[PDB]
């Protein structure tokens, strides 16, 4: 199959290394 | 026992309700534990706490040995994947900073030492910018804005990451394709895909789907999609916990993943959301910086932070800064 995945919305971020790097809310591109 | 990392992405979020965030937590949490190097009675203690230390099982030292193996492991900017973490103390001509605060810091972070002459505010701040610019190759500019003229020493921690995806994404496959910040404010943004093999993970409790996106190299992007009404739940859920949960629960899936082409950043004064989180004393004329000097008074004027990201179909560039501002009144 294939599902569908699209970030069309509002999303997190996470950049994980062993740790977190970075992280933050894409609320408006 | 205490999730410093999303306990701040919150107190950040609520201060700033619909808007973008973005920041780095190794770069505020390693500041965090350098700011504690110096520092005593219940400010050091706050610090600590805040940071979710847990004073047994983790005992202060293995705080730094953590922080500076990190630091250590740090490889040369290999092909197509880099990244590099730094800390600079700048200290006034004239103020002289305890042997075992400075020894720490070079032992345990690596740090830089420059002299800095903290009477010529506007020279101080073009000193530092430069630094901080330079070390975040021209990623983040202006760090400081009006430098107090007590200054006498400045704490910078920078972090810069920049790598291609494991496998990039079509620059003919990006279309111009509508983006609901809200059901009823849309707009139009370039969105990027690729139908491939990812790691997903549907998680019914928080609501929302993950999807990781490696990069060439150590280093994985999470993407979280809250279902529709959902962000604020799964941002309240967010926790050090779910991260490992989720990890494990990642399983691969055909997917044809729609992800939008963006660049995001953020400025914070930290000295303002920190007592959030119970760091306080630290920021005021009460605290115990003892460690740091001896001609103590001094105190955190401010903790500036910044971070920004740039996301596009070969793959992402993100750098941070924090900025530890000790003032003497
Ligand atoms: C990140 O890269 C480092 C250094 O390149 C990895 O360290 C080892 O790299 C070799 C290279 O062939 C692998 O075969 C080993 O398995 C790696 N050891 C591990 C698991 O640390 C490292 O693996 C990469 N990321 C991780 C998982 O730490
Ligand atoms: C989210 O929480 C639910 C419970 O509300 C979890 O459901 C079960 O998860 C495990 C496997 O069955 C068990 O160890 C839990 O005890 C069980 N929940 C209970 C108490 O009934 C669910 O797995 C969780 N999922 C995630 C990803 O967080």
């Amino acid at each position: 199959n294939s599902q569908r995945l699209v970030f069309n919305r509002p999303f997190l971020m996470f950049i994980v290394d062993n740790n977190i790097l970075f992280l933050g809310k894409v609320n408006r591109p | 026992r205490r999730d410093f990392t999303f306990d701040l992405y919150r107190a950040l979020a609520s201060a700033a309700p619909s808007q973008n965030i973005f920041f780095s937590p190794v770069s505020i949490s390693m500041s965090l534990a350098m700011l504690s190097l110096g520092a005593g009675s219940s400010t050091k203690m706050q610090i600590l706490e805040g940071l979710g230390l847990n004073l047994q099982k983790s005992s202060e030292k293995e705080l730094h040995r953590g922080f500076q193996q990190l630091l250590q492991e740090l490889n040369q900017p290999r092909d197509g994947f880099q990244l590099s973490l730094g800390n600079a103390l700048f200290t006034d001509l004239v103020v002289d900073l305890q042997d075992t605060f400075v020894s720490a810091m070079k032992t345990l972070y690596l740090a830089d030492t420059f002299p800095t002459n903290f009477r010529d505010s506007a020279g101080a701040m073009k000193q530092i910018n430069d630094y901080v610019a330079k070390q975040t190759k021209g990623k983040i500019v202006d760090l400081l804005k009006n430098l107090d003229s007590n200054a006498v020493v400045i704490m910078v921690n920078y972090i810069f990451f920049k790598a291609k995806w494991e496998t990039s994404f079509n620059h003919k496959g990006t279309q111009e394709q509508d983006f609901y910040v809200t059901s009823e404010t849309v707009v139009r943004v370039p969105m990027m895909s690729r139908e491939d093999q990812y790691h997903y993970l549907l998680d019914r409790n928080l609501s929302c789907r993950v999807v990781g996106v490696p990069y060439q190299g150590n280093a994985t992007a999470l993407f979280i999609l809250p279902s529709e009404g959902k962000m604020q739940q799964v941002e309240n859920g967010l926790s050090e916990k779910t991260l490992r949960k989720w990890l494990k629960m990642f399983k691969k899936r055909q997917l044809e993943l729609y992800l939008p082409k963006f660049s995001i950043e953020g400025s914070y004064q930290l000295e303002k959301v920190l007592p959030s989180l119970g760091i306080s004393n630290v920021f005021t004329s009460h605290a115990d910086l003892s460690g740091i000097s001896n001609h103590s008074n001094i105190q955190v004027s401010e903790m500036v932070h910044k971070a920004v990201v740039e996301v596009d179909e070969s793959g992402t560039r993100a750098a941070a800064a924090t900025g530890t501002i000790f003032t003497f009144r």
